[PDB]
RNA sequence: CUGACUGGGGCCUGUAGAGCACUGAUAGGGCUAGGGGGCCCACCAGCCUACCAAACCCUGUCAAACUCCGAAGGGUCCCAGGUGGAGCCUGGGAGUGAGGGCGCGAGCGAUAACGUCCGCGUCCGAGCGCGGGAACAACCGAGACCGCCAGCUAAGGCCCCCAAGUCUGGGCUAAGUGGUAAAGGAUGUGGCGCCGCGAAGACAGCCAGGAGGUGGCUUAGAAGCAGCCAUCCUUUAAAGAGUGCGUAAUAGCUCACUGGUCGAGUGGCGCCGCGCCGAAAAUGAUCGGGGCUUAAGCCCAGCGCCGAAGCUGCGGGUCUGGG
RNA sequence: CGCCUCCUAAAAGGUAACGGAGGCGCCCAAAGGUCCCCUCAGGCGGGACGGAAAUCCGCCGGAGAGCGCAAGGGUAGAAGG
RNA sequence: CGAUCAACGGAUAAAAGUUACCCCGGGGAUAACAGGCUGAUCUCCCCCGAGCGUCCACAGCGGCGGGGAGGUUUGGCACCUCGAUGUCGGCUCGUCGCAUCCUGGGGCUGAAGAAGGUCCCAAGGGUUGGGCUGUUCGCCCAUUAAAGCGGCACGCGAGCUG
RNA sequence: UCCCCCGUGCCCAUAGCGGCGUGGAACCACCCGUUCCCAUUCCGAACACGGAAGUGAAACGCGCCAGCGCCGAUGGUACUGGGCGGGCGACCGCCUGGGAGAGUAGGUCGGUGCGGGGGA
């Protein structure tokens, strides 16, 4: 008797690093996620692995917009 | 294998194994009371791998002793109605040069080779089973 | 017996026994029911056990609905293995049944009847079981 | 259930929209043409052209062009400079080609 | 044919509270009105066993009204298999969709020969007056043989009373008996074992 | 002053629960491909279903790797309270990297282990110091600086051993249950609540009858106790074409049943209490003992007391802080 | 025995067992960049060879297809053609 | 650019076995004996009453399932013991349990009698000699009122045997 | 600031499906053409251009309808942070604070911002 499972891969640490009203920098990571489970809202870009991340120094604002989805804004200072 | 008949016999095996040959019984010793058939294993040192080899063991002698009744009973019969008088003996003879189909149980001979060697003939074993029905019913 | 014809996994985490029945709780069929006064696991030789019982009472006559399902995985490792290894193989199936459920249901059959063949039935099972007739409460479900 | 036509739509829209630019759409009958410079940030629009208001006249695609240097003159009287053209479901080319190159030709930044 | 029950007031009591002291907690609405209410428990069971939801029951209030109502939702106690709260519709001039009881009438004719006659609905949606309410609705159940169907189509209904399922709905059948002489085959029937789905390279 | 913890506010989440919209599972109907068995046929069409049975639908359900839903909570940021053997920052010195029991959440295991592996907490570890639990690291009480022949309490207790009530009010249990266990069984016993049956006199005893057609698929000769198919009716109570002795022939006793009697309630559910059986293991027994029965047991409601190294009182030591 | 996906994981992150299940050790000169254009699976009806399913026509259709390969997330207001 | 340094943070550029001829340093951090916890397996007892028993569910039986008891089996765990807890069987000596083999008492019997079956009470005493085999166990011979089953570190090697 | 239409945004089905009715003066659409710009793996279907004889049939706009879809209380419960208890256990209760989902009553054939053209 033995088995054939055992496996398992890193845990990647997904999710959201920065919460609606914290005052971040421009690069901040706001997001890690896989695919577009927030989209980017004014001030945030995307990048290649969907991660957003703050264009500008702000505060972060998350919105949900229904079928348009929900979005991470970053409102200037 | 169904269980009402089979008295197990547990105890310490023999031979090599050091302390636990001394110690753990691990010896299982099968007795079908039925049958009187004993298969008896020690050969792996749990008695419950023991009790596998015991059980299927077991089966392969009470089946190979039903078989062997019902095959015996199967040449005891068969001896019988073949007969080793194969020569000339039980039953009927057929002649070729007249067409004689004669059937010696009873006697009743006639002519219809023609009609029984080349074909049916389900009204000629008639009379061999109504003689053999006032055969048991007279007496 | 009763088990699934199909599944997605051959093995399934034991979970737990909390708490009264999710549903099921209401007579839906029959004239009469049989609810489950305590939790367990159901075998299917269990249930195919309470059923034989009934039927073999009614001797011919009547409906019988059967309202749980074994569809959980039972398992044990071979005898005499030691701890590891991986998980035992799977031995048969069970039905969870919480304290309320109607496990079975009769029809088309006296009171009496109803009463003894249920009766008989409770006798094959390994909790405590209560007799109920169909209710206005239960037409109200 | 959406047609090529809404899809081409937002297609375009939603990418014009993404540079933050004060848009200029262009909408196209079979008679007129209609353009007006909107801000999607507060969602207004801000400077108005078209055929039908003008009145103008003759062939559609020289129509077009008018109505762009319209547009150019009102939008460069508040300040309007840089602008984001808006095709909306229309390829750029003819009329719609012809109001864009109108409205540079005013000074219109783009 | 209409009954009666003696309902009261409650505002901050705790349900529980009114539990242990015999008293079964609801509530009573319509579209103008949503009052908590209370009634005796046994009271109102010796009620709900004959009325259910089929017949009116008018609520005696203590501010002197009387309003009549449906039973529209009754919670059982999963565990204890009792009433723990009713939800008392109070009635109108205007239709009202609610089950009117079936009465089976007849005996079929799959019933004389052996089979047994399975009541799948005992009531049915219905769209009525409140000064309409039949007390029930026949149905000639004894031309179904083994194993034949009525559906809500078959329904005669009544004058002013207008279905409120699809008549696609069927209502009873006569099945086969339960027998003894099947469970030989039953108990030599071979099941095979269960199929895994498969996942990943193979599916 | 930024800490643990706490208050408000914003946001992040997919667990408990629940649900079946998806993935599958799923019983029983309906509806109906496909086959199966049966008809009529091969002229290729044509009919039956209580066989199996896709989809679809209805009723009813299941799921760690299903979710149309979805808490309590938790995380994080902002403003506040919070001066604590708190927090941050830089350096010097370590020890540890075998843990364990308990509560909760799971997996593994057998819904076994003083088992095993994680999560949250806790205690032992290092509090094998103190009070309770008969004794007992981790259960309950409680964090021991020293002294006192002073006081208040905690758990637990207050009949004697053994400090404090043989205290007070109302019940329950006769089993020493308490003072060692299950399915399941039982007119033990005690409560409530709610239906039946009850004046042309009941349940139980005595009394008088208790029949007549009298055979059937019908036979191993038994109309009625032989296996079924039987359940019509009548001699102006109206007494079974039959429950216990003779029967491959009959007696005769008997009930259900009717009347006559003598002179007053009876049966059924459901919730709750406390007890009974089920209950057999190895040196000599025992709830710690002795002993206990309107208790010295159990439930409820009370006042009082005893009780520690906890708290107070009083005196002292030392460190830190404030004068 | 390293790496990935899902679960166990107790709604942040993380979290073990010789716990439950699957994959990777490649691939593409386009299967990449950018412009433009286009929308799927499936079901019903129609239709020469021609069928359950080639291609053609029509209606029904929010995504259940596709996205090179496991699984998950994501996705037609494209990331797919 | 040369890695199945894939034991994938990769000890050398370069490496398999055996020891009962064995040795040291350690551990009850870790197995084998016994104990312990557990009771899956084992033994025994119940629950249900399908059906058997010519008739008749329960004289005697008890389909499919259900609940326990015990701590004699084989295991699971790794808790005291590895600066040592000597292991099978035999002999000697016992002692205890009772789920009783005999004897004593009793209920039911498909108990005529005699002899049986089964269940209740009951542990006072008794429970043979041989053949085989190291055997426990078991088979067999000749008897018997009977030729019980288990606990005690599968009792007992500072008592012996080996 | 009122009504209709044409653009373009916001809320993200209370806005959708279906059915019916309605509108061409204006706007929009089909529509007429395929010379020109541009275009079809074939096709002026689409894309595109030049047009204004016709039609609101399609599409679109605007109404009405609750068969479907969507939304959905109030009660009560599950579950639970913290605090306690009970059971040999599988598990069950109490206090305090929070509080579903399903179902029921019911709600819905959209609301609104900007700029145009027209109308009073
Ligand atoms: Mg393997
Ligand atoms: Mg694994
Ligand atoms: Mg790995
Ligand atoms: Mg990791
Ligand atoms: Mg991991
Ligand atoms: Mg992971
Ligand atoms: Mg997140
Ligand atoms: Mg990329
Ligand atoms: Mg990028
Ligand atoms: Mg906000
Ligand atoms: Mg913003
Ligand atoms: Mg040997
Ligand atoms: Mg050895
Ligand atoms: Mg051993
Ligand atoms: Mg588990
Ligand atoms: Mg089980
Ligand atoms: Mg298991
Ligand atoms: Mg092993
Ligand atoms: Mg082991
Ligand atoms: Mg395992
Ligand atoms: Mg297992
Ligand atoms: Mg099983
Ligand atoms: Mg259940
Ligand atoms: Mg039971
Ligand atoms: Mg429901
Ligand atoms: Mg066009
Ligand atoms: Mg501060
Ligand atoms: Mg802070
Ligand atoms: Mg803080
Ligand atoms: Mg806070
Ligand atoms: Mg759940
Ligand atoms: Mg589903
Ligand atoms: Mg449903
Ligand atoms: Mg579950
Ligand atoms: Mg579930
Ligand atoms: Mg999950
Ligand atoms: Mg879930
Ligand atoms: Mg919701
Ligand atoms: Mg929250
Ligand atoms: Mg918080
Ligand atoms: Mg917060
Ligand atoms: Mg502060
Ligand atoms: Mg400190
Ligand atoms: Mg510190
Ligand atoms: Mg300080
Ligand atoms: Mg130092
Ligand atoms: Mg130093
Ligand atoms: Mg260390
Ligand atoms: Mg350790
Ligand atoms: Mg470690
Ligand atoms: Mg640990
Ligand atoms: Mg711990
Ligand atoms: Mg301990
Ligand atoms: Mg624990
Ligand atoms: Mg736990
Ligand atoms: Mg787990
Ligand atoms: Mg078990
Ligand atoms: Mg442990
Ligand atoms: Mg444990
Ligand atoms: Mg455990
Ligand atoms: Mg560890
Ligand atoms: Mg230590
Ligand atoms: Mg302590
Ligand atoms: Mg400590
Ligand atoms: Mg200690
Ligand atoms: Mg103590
Ligand atoms: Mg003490
Ligand atoms: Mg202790
Ligand atoms: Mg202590
Ligand atoms: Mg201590
Ligand atoms: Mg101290
Ligand atoms: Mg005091
Ligand atoms: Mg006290
Ligand atoms: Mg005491
Ligand atoms: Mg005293
Ligand atoms: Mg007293
Ligand atoms: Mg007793
Ligand atoms: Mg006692
Ligand atoms: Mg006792
Ligand atoms: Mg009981
Ligand atoms: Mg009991
Ligand atoms: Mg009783
Ligand atoms: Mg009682
Ligand atoms: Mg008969
Ligand atoms: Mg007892
Ligand atoms: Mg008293
Ligand atoms: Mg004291
Ligand atoms: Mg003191
Ligand atoms: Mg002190
Ligand atoms: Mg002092
Ligand atoms: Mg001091
Ligand atoms: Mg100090
Ligand atoms: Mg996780
Ligand atoms: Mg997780
Ligand atoms: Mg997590
Ligand atoms: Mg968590
Ligand atoms: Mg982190
Ligand atoms: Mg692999
Ligand atoms: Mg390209
Ligand atoms: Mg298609
Ligand atoms: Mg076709
Ligand atoms: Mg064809
Ligand atoms: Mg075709
Ligand atoms: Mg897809
Ligand atoms: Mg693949
Ligand atoms: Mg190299
Ligand atoms: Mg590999
Ligand atoms: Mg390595
Ligand atoms: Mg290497
Ligand atoms: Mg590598
Ligand atoms: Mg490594
Ligand atoms: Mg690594
Ligand atoms: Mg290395
Ligand atoms: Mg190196
Ligand atoms: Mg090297
Ligand atoms: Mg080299
Ligand atoms: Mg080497
Ligand atoms: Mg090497
Ligand atoms: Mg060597
Ligand atoms: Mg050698
Ligand atoms: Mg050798
Ligand atoms: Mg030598
Ligand atoms: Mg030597
Ligand atoms: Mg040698
Ligand atoms: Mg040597
Ligand atoms: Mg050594
Ligand atoms: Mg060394
Ligand atoms: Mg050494
Ligand atoms: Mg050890
Ligand atoms: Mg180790
Ligand atoms: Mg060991
Ligand atoms: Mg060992
Ligand atoms: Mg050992
Ligand atoms: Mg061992
Ligand atoms: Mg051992
Ligand atoms: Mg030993
Ligand atoms: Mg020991
Ligand atoms: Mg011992
Ligand atoms: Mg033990
Ligand atoms: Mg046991
Ligand atoms: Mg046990
Ligand atoms: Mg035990
Ligand atoms: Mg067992
Ligand atoms: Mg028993
Ligand atoms: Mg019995
Ligand atoms: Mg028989
Ligand atoms: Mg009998
Ligand atoms: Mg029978
Ligand atoms: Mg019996
Ligand atoms: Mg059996
Ligand atoms: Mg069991
Ligand atoms: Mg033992
Ligand atoms: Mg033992
Ligand atoms: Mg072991
Ligand atoms: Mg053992
Ligand atoms: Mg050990
Ligand atoms: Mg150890
Ligand atoms: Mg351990
Ligand atoms: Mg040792
Ligand atoms: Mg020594
Ligand atoms: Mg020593
Ligand atoms: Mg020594
Ligand atoms: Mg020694
Ligand atoms: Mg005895
Ligand atoms: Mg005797
Ligand atoms: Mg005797
Ligand atoms: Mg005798
Ligand atoms: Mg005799
Ligand atoms: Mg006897
Ligand atoms: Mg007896
Ligand atoms: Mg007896
Ligand atoms: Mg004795
Ligand atoms: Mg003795
Ligand atoms: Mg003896
Ligand atoms: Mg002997
Ligand atoms: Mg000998
Ligand atoms: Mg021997
Ligand atoms: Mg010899
Ligand atoms: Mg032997
Ligand atoms: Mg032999
Ligand atoms: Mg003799
Ligand atoms: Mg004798
Ligand atoms: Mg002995
Ligand atoms: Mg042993
Ligand atoms: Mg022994
Ligand atoms: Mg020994
Ligand atoms: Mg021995
Ligand atoms: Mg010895
Ligand atoms: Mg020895
Ligand atoms: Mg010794
Ligand atoms: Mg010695
Ligand atoms: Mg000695
Ligand atoms: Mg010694
Ligand atoms: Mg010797
Ligand atoms: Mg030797
Ligand atoms: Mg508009
Ligand atoms: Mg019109
Ligand atoms: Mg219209
Ligand atoms: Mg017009
Ligand atoms: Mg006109
Ligand atoms: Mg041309
Ligand atoms: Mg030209
Ligand atoms: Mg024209
Ligand atoms: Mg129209
Ligand atoms: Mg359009
Ligand atoms: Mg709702
Ligand atoms: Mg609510
Ligand atoms: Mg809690
Ligand atoms: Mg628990
Ligand atoms: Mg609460
Ligand atoms: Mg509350
Ligand atoms: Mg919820
Ligand atoms: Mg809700
Ligand atoms: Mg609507
Ligand atoms: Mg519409
Ligand atoms: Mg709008
Ligand atoms: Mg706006
Ligand atoms: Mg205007």
């Amino acid at each position: 008797g033995s088995t054939r499972n055992g496996r398992d891969s890193q845990a990647k640490r997904l999710g959201v690093k920065r919460y609606e009203g914290q005052v971040v920098r421009a690069g901040n990571i706001l997001v890690r996620q896989r695919g577009t489970r927030f989209k980017p809202g004014k001030n945030v870009g995307m990048g290649r692995d969907f991660t957003l991340f703050a264009l500008v120094d702000g505060v972060v604002e998350f919105q949900d917009r229904g079928r348009l989805g929900r979005y991470v804004h970053v409102r200037p200072l | 294998i169904n269980p009402a008949d089979l008295r197990i016999d547990t105890f310490r095996s023999s031979g090599a194994g050091g302390q636990h040959v001394n110690t753990t019984d691990s010896a299982i010793r099968i007795t079908h009371l039925p049958t009187g058939i004993v298969v008896e294993c020690q050969d792996e040192r749990s008695q419950h791998k023991n009790k596998a080899k015991a059980l299927s063991v077991l089966g392969a002698r009470i089946h190979a002793a039903e078989m062997a009744k019902r095959q015996q009973a199967e040449a005891s019969t068969r001896r019988n109605l073949l007969g080793s008088g194969d020569r000339s003996d039980r039953n009927r003879t057929y002649n070729f040069p007249q067409g004689r189909v004669t059937d010696h149980r009873i006697n009743l001979t006639l002519y219809r080779l023609d009609e029984v060697m080349e074909g049916k003939l389900d009204m000629l074993i008639e009379p061999i089973i109504q003689e053999h029905q006032a055969d048991q019913l007279a007496a | 017996m009763l088990m699934p014809r199909r599944m997605k996994y051959r093995k399934q985490q034991r979970g737990r026994l909390k708490g009264a029945t999710k549903g099921g709780d209401y007579v839906a069929f029959g004239d009469y029911g049989l609810v489950a006064l305590e939790p367990a696991w159901i075998t299917a030789q269990q249930i195919e056990a309470a059923r034989v019982a009934m039927v073999r009472h009614f001797r011919r006559g009547g409906k019988i609905f059967i309202r749980i399902f074994p569809d959980k995985p039972y398992t044990k490792k071979p005898l005499e293995v030691r701890m590891g290894k991986g998980k035992g193989n799977v031995e048969g199936y069970v039905a969870v049944v919480k304290p309320g459920r109607v496990m079975f249901e009769v029809a088309g059959v006296t009171e009496e009847q109803a009463m003894e063949a249920l009766r008989i039935a409770g006798h094959k099972l390994p909790i405590k079981t209560k007799i109920v007739r169909r209710d206005a409460y239960d037409e109200a479900q | 259930r959406l047609t090529a036509y809404e899809r081409r739509k937002f297609r375009v829209r939603n990418r014009i929209k993404r540079t933050g630019r004060l848009r200029l759409s262009v909408f196209r009958s079979l008679k007129h043409i209609y353009a007006q410079i909107i801000d999607d940030e507060k969602g207004v629009t801000l400077v108005s052209a078209s055929s039908l208001a003008l009145k103008l006249k003759g062939n559609k695609t020289e129509v077009a062009r008018q109505v762009g240097r319209a547009l150019a003159e009102k939008a460069l009287a508040l300040g309007i400079k840089q602008v984001a053209f808006d095709r909306g479901p229309y390829k750029y080319h003819g009329r719609v080609k012809a109001l864009a190159e109108g409205a540079r030709e005013g000074g219109l930044e783009f | 044919m209409e009954y009666r029950l003696k309902a009261y007031y409650r505002e901050g009591e705790k349900p529980s509270a009114l539990r242990r002291a015999g008293k079964l907690p609801g509530v009573m609405y319509n579209r103008h009105l949503n009052r908590k209410v209370y009634v005796d428990l046994v009271e109102f069971d010796k009620v709900f066993r004959q009325a259910s939801i089929h017949h009116v029951i008018v609520l005696e209030l203590p501010d002197g009204q009387s309003l009549p109502t449906l039973v529209r939702q009754v919670n059982l106690d999963k565990r204890r298999r009792r009433p723990e709260h009713v939800d008392f519709f109070v009635l109108s001039d205007e239709p009202v969709e609610m089950y009117v009881p079936l009465r089976f009438v007849g005996t079929p004719a799959g019933v004389r020969a052996g089979g047994v006659l399975q009541e799948i609905h005992r009531d049915i949606l219905v769209k009525v007056s409140p000064r309409n309410i039949p007390e029930f609705i026949e149905v000639d159940v004894s031309g179904l043989e083994i194993g034949d169907s009525l559906h809500a189509s078959d329904l005669k209904l009544p004058p002013g009373v207008e279905l409120a399922v699809s008549p696609e709905e069927t209502i009873a059948a006569v099945v086969p008996p339960e027998d003894v002489e099947k469970l030989a085959e039953e108990a030599a029937a071979e099941v095979a074992e269960p199929e895994v789905i498969k996942k990943g390279k193979e599916e």
